[PDB]
DNA sequence: TTAGGAAAATTTGTTTCATAG
DNA sequence: AACTATGAAACAAATTTTCCT
């Protein structure tokens, strides 16, 4: 009954509104395929699975919380063309869920009921991978798909406002790699310690994620706005045995000290060669 | 069902040379000669390899590595050689 | 089911031989 | 006699899909 195209972009607060993400979900979820069983419910860290919920909403009457796998690259957020959300019934599974579909999204409606305070726990998302070939060779589709596999699990919600105004909230989760490979490889970082400094550095910074090994290099970069690399420094990372998923590198120093305006660099993590994160952000300040 | 007057090299060049960044991957180049003309519309068996085989072969075409994978682009001042 | 693991296939790149012009 | 643009393949390494248990 609402218009709001999937690549619409939208807050996730207006008003005294806020569509919260109580749980995350965990790292890794490995997506099925239509030619396999299914792989169940994306779970969360702890080990149960994930929870969003509203908060300026006091009327009392549901509302549905809307769900789509959407996409997790540098770009605006959008609908991800290679994965869909699969919705799971029944036996483990405790939340009503309803099926829509829009253009090429499929999109899974759950229930937000003012029982529990507008606040779902998401427990029937799946996500089902489609093959590329079958993605790509589509009449208008530009994207790629090969080693384009991480998502990003979207919540959005259509608040009615008494004035008569349909009051859109969104929200995305951090991303998820479905994978099988791109799990047991590639590394991944999670939880960065901080996100800047003074363009003098020295500070340690402690990154969380996965897949870290004795060889896990960390690497600054910065590079203009139209991709030309300007700066590679291989920042000094460190080894710990007892702290499990954690890398803890010492911040390298910008190249140009003499700086009147902050900066904005990024930084990844490096296996082997083709084993690589994404770019994380990060910014150096002046003296 | 007509095929086009020019050599693999002419058209790989082309195709590049038209996108956007003046870079393509493997698959776009592929997905340029399917939708510009009929002829490759068939028989991609055949001229994919002739592709992949121009494509390494030739100087003029260098393999740029990438976070993404890689693409493909054209050196000018070597493709304005031997041709 | 759901989870793991891995065989099968495919994709992308390199090189080799051969033949018609 | 030597090339070139084409065909048809062999192989290897990275990735994606499909099967099994
Ligand atoms: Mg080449």
């Amino acid at each position: 009954a609402s218009l709001p195209p999937l690549e619409w972009p939208l807050s996730s607060q207006s008003g005294s509104y806020e569509l919260r993400i109580e749980v995350q979900p965990k790292p890794h979820h490995r997506a099925h395929y239509e030619t396999e069983g299914s792989r169940g419910a994306v779970k969360a860290p702890t080990g149960g699975h994930p929870v969003v919920q509203l908060h300026g909403y006091m009327e009392n009457k549901p509302l549905g919380l809307q769900i789509f796998i959407g996409t997790a690259d540098e770009r605006i957020l959008k609908p991800h063309a290679f994965y869909q959300v699969h919705r799971i019934t029944g036996k483990t599974v405790t939340t009503t869920s309803y099926e829509k579909i829009v253009g090429n999204t499929k999109v899974l409606e759950i229930p937000l009921e003012p029982k529990n305070n507008m606040r779902a726990t998401i427990d029937c998302a799946g996500i089902l991978k489609l093959r590329n070939a079958d993605i790509e060779l589509r009449k208008g589709e530009t994207d790629i798909g090969r080693k384009n596999t991480r998502v990003r699990l979207v919540f959005r919600v259509h608040i009615p406002e008494s004035s008569g105004r349909i009051v859109s909230l969104q929200t995305a989760s951090n991303p998820i790699e479905c994978s099988q490979r791109s799990a047991h490889e590639l590394p991944m970082v999670e939880r960065q310690d901080t996100d800047s400094c003074l363009v003098y550095g020295g500070q340690q910074m402690i990154l969380t994620g996965q897949n870290f090994t004795s060889e896990s290099k960390v690497v600054f970069t910065e590079k203009t706005t139209d991709g030309q690399q300007i700066w590679e420094m291989e920042a000094t990372v460190d080894k710990d045995k007892s702290q499990p998923n954690m890398l803890f590198v010492e911040i390298p120093e910008y190249r140009n000290k003499h700086i009147r305006t902050p900066v904005k660099v990024n930084f990844y993590v490096i296996n082997g060669k083709r084993k690589r994160s994404q770019p994380q952000h990060f910014t150096y300040h002046p003296v | 069902i007509v095929r086009p007057p020019f050599t693999y090299a002419t058209l790989i060049r082309q195709a590049i040379m038209e996108s956007s960044d003046r870079q393509l991957t493997l698959n776009e180049i592929y997905s340029w000669f399917t939708r510009t003309f009929a002829y490759f519309r068939r028989n991609a068996a055949t001229w994919k390899n002739a592709v992949r085989h121009n494509l390494s072969l030739h100087k003029c075409f260098v393999r740029v590595e990438n976070v993404k994978g890689a693409v493909w682009t054209v050196d000018e001042v070597e493709y304005q050689k031997r041709r």
